[PDB]
């Protein structure tokens, strides 16, 4: 392979240890069936009738162990906006992917502004009722990297605005 | 201004109706769309029974006919593992919603007015007889 993982989602046994801003009602998590109908925990929002949602989602600690370069790969559902009525001037199709480096392996409370964003996550491939009905998953799978990072380690966030996205896994990693 | 509805999936929950050989149609509730469901596995604490006496299930989501039968094959999809009745850090614990639209391809949708149906199978039997089945109905919008 070539990649090291420093945390995979689907690997996580039971419940993930991260933390959702609101707690309830934004991000939550969700068992699945994946491929091999097997169970992975996802977290999934789509409060798109409601305005101005800023639904923040944080991994745990992630140590870099040695590693400068590392690479977030985030695999997601994305709903078509135009697959849903009534939501116009609400339903957005991205989401916000933040870093923040630290040294301190487990603080309770990140403030949502110490957060450095990474970038706008946009889907290849939107999902559509047709999708829906005919059981098409139209995973989109799409990486960024931060790097060089020269603490300890490091917590991702996911911000959502307005979009209807499951979060199917978050792998990171470095390469050999 | 949501709900949660807990079911806690075992055969000793009067809810179900079991033990009788005829529970009727099984366990019912009503709720509302946005509502949940929080769904608890059988759960073991010590001092632990024999392996073989802890209740252990897979839930699949089903149509009418998967729900009147128990026999989930070609009828409806695998939800849920109940396959840890000992977890030490407590009963597993599963969450549906009944969202109009769902963020997940491969996720489900609910329509006020509507049932939903669920049953279970005990590894490694494909059908239990009887199983214990959930009758879900969605109130209607009002
Ligand atoms: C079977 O279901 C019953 C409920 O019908 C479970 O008993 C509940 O357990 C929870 C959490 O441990 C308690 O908060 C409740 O007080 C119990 N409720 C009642 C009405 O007794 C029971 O634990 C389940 N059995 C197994 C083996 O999982």
């Amino acid at each position: 392979t070539g990649e090291v993982t420093l945390l995979d989602s689907r690997s996580v046994q039971g419940e993930l240890g991260w933390i959702a801003s609101p707690l309830e009602g934004g991000w939550e998590e969700v068992s699945i069936m994946d491929e091999k109908n097997t169970p992975i925990r996802t977290y999934q929002v789509c409060n798109v009738m409601e305005p101005s949602q800023n639904n923040w989602l944080r991994t745990d600690w992630i140590t870099r162990e040695g590693a400068q370069r590392v690479y977030i790969e985030i695999k997601f559902t994305l709903r078509d906006c135009n697959s849903l009525p009534g939501v116009m001037g609400t339903c957005k199709e991205t989401f916000n992917l933040y870093y923040y480096e630290s040294d301190n392996d487990k603080e309770r409370f990140i403030r949502e502004n110490q957060f450095v964003k990474i970038d706008t996550i946009a889907a290849d491939e939107s999902f559509t009722q047709v999708d829906i009905g005919d059981r098409i998953m139209k995973l989109n799978t799409e990486i960024r990297d931060v790097g060089p990072l020269s603490k300890k380690g490091f917590y991702l966030a996911f911000q959502d605005v307005g979009a209807c996205i499951a979060l199917v896994s978050v792998r990171v990693f470095y390469k050999r | 201004n949501s709900d949660r509805y807990a079911v806690y999936w075992n055969r000793s929950n009067p809810r179900f109706h079991a033990g009788a050989g005829d529970d009727g149609g099984g366990y019912t509730v009503e709720v509302s769309i946005n509502d949940y469901l929080d769904i608890y596995c059988p759960h073991y604490g010590a001092p632990l029974p024999p392996a073989e006496r802890m209740e252990h299930y897979v839930l699949y989501m089903v149509n009418g006919e998967g729900h009147a039968s128990c026999d989930h094959r070609q009828r409806g999809f695998k939800r849920w593992e109940c396959n840890r009745p000992a977890a030490p850090g407590g009963p597993l614990k599963f969450s549906e919603k009944f969202q109009l639209f769902t963020p997940f391809s491969l996720g489900f949708e609910f329509r006020p007015g509507h049932e939903y149906y669920y049953i279970s199978a005990t590894p490694p039997n494909a059908v239990d007889r009887p199983c214990l089945r959930l009758k879900v109905y969605v109130r209607p919008t009002q």
